[PDB]
């Protein structure tokens, strides 16, 4: 059985951590909302 | 119970002690989370009771108490902020620019940051502070890393 506890606020963060890449994938969407890497 | 605008984690006992499933956003009085996170299930918040009232396992997405209220959307431009709420461990913002998922039916913006699976449902922002996306659904690429897509509902 599932509960929720509270974690913060929803607020921009000014001076942040900047990391990631902005990759381009190609992707397909299944019936049971799972993507897959397509080539 | 507690109903106060703002980012949640969502718990189970049913395991080994307390594990974190998931996270979730609290807007107008509805509790946004992915579906994958609580499989439809009812949520507790101390005393009081949260029902499903919308889902959709395709768009992994899943509303509580009232109709989805996400609207915004990455303007395909600027840079967004994860606030990635991971088990065990305090919120915090992740400055990112997303790629692109591209589908037969249209591109989505998608966050490359590797995070545990109880990490899903962590808002992704906008400079304004707004809700543009849900993380936590999306593949796996040839790095081993994981590439999520910024997941939106849409807002009746
Ligand atoms: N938990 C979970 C994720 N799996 C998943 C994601 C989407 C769907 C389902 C399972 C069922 N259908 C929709 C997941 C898996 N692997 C690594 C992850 C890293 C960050 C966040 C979620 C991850």
């Amino acid at each position: 059985d599932m509960y929720i506890e509270r974690a913060g606020d929803i607020t921009w963060e000014k001076d942040a951590e900047v990391t990631g890449n902005s990759p381009r994938l190609d992707v397909a969407l299944d019936e049971s909302g799972d993507f897959s890497l397509v080539e | 119970g507690e109903t106060t605008d703002g980012v949640y984690r969502v718990m189970t006992r049913r395991l080994l002690g307390s594990t974190q499933v998931g996270v979730g956003v609290m807007q107008e009085g509805v509790f946004h989370t992915m579906w994958h996170v609580t499989k439809g299930a009812a949520l507790r918040s101390g005393e009081g009771r949260l029902d499903p009232y919308w889902g959709d396992v395709k768009q992994d997405l899943v509303s509580y108490c009232g109709p989805w209220k996400l609207d915004a959307a990455w303007d395909g431009l600027s840079e967004v902020q994860l606030l990635a709420v991971p088990p065990g461990e305090r919120a915090k913002n992740i400055q990112t620019l997303p790629g692109i998922f591209k589908t037969k039916d249209g591109d989505i913006g998608a966050v490359a940051l590797d995070y545990p699976a109880g990490t899903s449902g962590s808002p992704i922002l906008d400079k304004c502070g707004r809700v543009i996306g849900l993380y936590g659904n999306g593949v796996v690429i040839k790095n081993g890393s994981y590439v999520s897509a910024i997941t939106q509902g849409k807002r009746e």
